[PDB]
């Protein structure tokens, strides 16, 4: 049965109005895979993948302004959600209940990550701080400041030892997690960026940005391993595949890109969406990509293993 | 630069026919 | 006296140089 | 991009004919595939042809107007 890259299954009208944000997280207990879905029009949508098919599970509401980011996490059923107003909500996706809620005051708490052990969350601020909240306390147990500019973009490295972050200005900054200091703070960009995220194996470190390039870089040495081009428009989002050979991103220019760290060449390019596509996400496998744009569309894509 | 200006012909060459 | 805070920009930004393949 | 690799092509074979010539008509053939490139923003490819053609014609105004037109649109405008 030969596989080859193919759109599988397309959700119109998923929200009301542009989704900003996806997350794609795999659960053994259940066995379900699972799909969290951030919109502008302040709706929260939890969806399952069964059957080759996405059949909604939860419509959690509660948001202000529109949700910005939608995390899920590796191991507990649990999920996070950041809105334009700075609240974070925390939801139990067993049963679509709001477990508990941070008012992150009206400039803190952009953009959310799940700690590997999913026992904090990490959110860029504007003042230039990560700041750190207890999942289960609820505060702000601490913060690393950058001494940057709004911070975008934020990480977890799947080994915990790093957590970087990524400027307007175009610059990065990586952090030790054990000690709380400043790593490495690299040139990077010269325009904002927007994702950037680790690889499985905590090696690599791929940035997106507004000037349509991809850097890879070598924590360990937080050296420049290559620069990819290829996107028309803002590059908006980067994921890892499981397989570690390979990575996703999307962009303004409508179209997901999947490229090969190895070869560092495109391996596949999807034009499906009509918007700027905003999320793209990996399965628990890595057989599907999940992405959704201002179209307020779903889209699955199969990919071969 | 000494090889620039060996170089000068061969571009008006170039541009002349452009 | 309030309303959305937006200064109208009457604009005339000239096209960046052109610089089309050229033809022998 | 299949015509402009054909007309190097052409060039290159026919280069013993003339050679002077042909390697002209290949200069301005390359650079134009190199902005064919920046048009499939492919900017390394053209970014090392630019590079290449430079260094054998340091005269060509056009290819360092064109790395620092990539330049700037990266935004590094020093």
């Amino acid at each position: 049965m030969t596989n080859q890259y193919g759109i599988l299954f397309k959700q119109e009208q998923a929200h009301d109005d542009a989704i900003w944000s996806v997350a794609w997280g795999t659960n053994k207990k259940e066995n379900s895979e699972t799909v969290v879905t951030g919109s502008l029009d302040d709706l929260v949508k939890v969806w399952k993948w069964r059957d080759e098919r996405l059949d909604l599970q939860w419509s959690l509401e509660g948001h202000q302004l529109g949700v910005v980011s939608v995390d899920i996490s590796h191991t507990l059923p649990i999920a996070a959600s950041s809105s334009l107003d700075a609240h974070i909500r925390l939801w139990d996706l067993e049963n679509g209940k709001q477990i508990k809620s941070i008012d992150a005051g009206p400039v803190d708490a952009w953009t959310l990550a799940f700690s590997p052990d999913s026992q904090y969350l990490a959110t860029g601020t504007h003042v230039g701080k990560v700041n750190i909240f207890g999942v289960e306390s609820g505060k702000k147990e601490y913060s690393l400041d950058t001494r940057g500019k709004f911070i975008l973009s934020i990480a977890y490295s799947p080994d915990g030892k790093y957590l970087a972050s990524g400027a307007i200005d175009g610059i990065i900054n990586i952090f030790d997690i054990a000690t709380g200091k400043l790593l490495h703070t690299l040139e990077g960009h010269a325009m904002p960026i927007r994702s950037l995220t680790f690889s499985p194996d905590s090696q690599l470190l791929v940035t997106a940005s507004d000037d349509g390039y991809i850097k890879i870089y070598d924590v360990q040495h937080a050296n420049l391993a290559g620069t990819l081009s290829g996107h028309a428009s803002w590059v908006l989002n980067v994921a890892f595949c499981p397989d570690d050979t390979h990575f996703v991103s999307s962009s303004s220019d409508k179209s997901v890109k999947v490229w090969d760290v190895g070869t560092r060449t495109c391996v596949h390019t999807f034009f499906d969406h009509q918007d700027q596509v905003w999320g793209v996400k990996y399965n628990g496998n890595g057989s599907k990509i999940v992405s959704v744009g201002d179209d307020q569309e779903i889209h699955i894509y199969d990919c071969p293993i | 630069r000494s090889f620039v200006d060996a170089e000068v012909d061969v571009t008006r060459d170039i541009v002349s026919r452009e | 006296r309030s309303g959305v805070v937006c200064r109208v920009k009457y604009c005339n930004s000239l096209p960046d140089i052109p610089f089309d393949p050229k033809f022998i | 991009k299949k015509y402009f690799l054909a007309s190097l092509d052409r060039a290159k074979a026919e280069a013993e004919h003339d050679e002077h010539y042909y390697n002209a008509i290949s200069v301005t053939t390359s650079y134009n595939l190199a902005r064919l490139y920046e048009a499939m923003c492919e900017f390394h490819e053209a970014e090392k042809l630019y590079k290449n053609i430079l260094r054998e014609h340091p005269n060509y105004v056009d290819c360092y107007l064109r790395l620092g037109a990539m330049a700037r649109d990266k935004g590094n405008f020093y």
